[PDB]
């Protein structure tokens, strides 16, 4: 319901979430899982702190 | 506890779930966590006139 209220915030109706919840969860899990590979391979992202 | 209403998000003000404050989309099997309750039609007492 929190994600449905975020989609209603960005102008998309709630049935888009409630009929694609598994696909949205899988896309989010893949997007989080790419970040670990990017941080483990490329160490030049933290140039500001360096 | 027994009956289902619809409120606004930031203040508890329950109202009877009709066809005016709800919209119809899809069917039952796709939404996860759906429940069963009657949705009142305001046209029915005018049909009983
Ligand atoms: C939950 O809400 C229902 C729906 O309003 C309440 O049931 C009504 O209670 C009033 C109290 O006087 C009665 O006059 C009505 O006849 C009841 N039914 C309906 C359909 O309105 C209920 O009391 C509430 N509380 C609980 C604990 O269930
Ligand atoms: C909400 O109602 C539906 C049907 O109106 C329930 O789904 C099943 O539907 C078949 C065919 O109509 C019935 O033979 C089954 O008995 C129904 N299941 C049950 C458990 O009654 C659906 O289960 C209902 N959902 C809830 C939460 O009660």
């Amino acid at each position: 319901m929190q994600m449905a209220y975020r989609f209603n915030g960005i102008g998309v109706t709630q049935n888009v979430l409630y009929e694609n919840q598994k696909l949205i969860a899988n896309q989010f899990n893949s997007a989080i899982g790419k970040i670990q590979d990017s941080l483990s391979s490329t160490a030049s992202a933290l140039g500001k702190l360096q | 506890g027994t009956h289902w209403f619809v409120t606004q998000r930031n203040f508890y003000e329950p109202q009877i779930i009709t066809t005016d404050n709800t919209f119809v989309s899809g069917n039952c099997d796709v939404v996860i966590g759906i429940v069963n309750n009657t949705v009142y039609d305001p046209l029915q007492p005018e049909l009983d006139s």
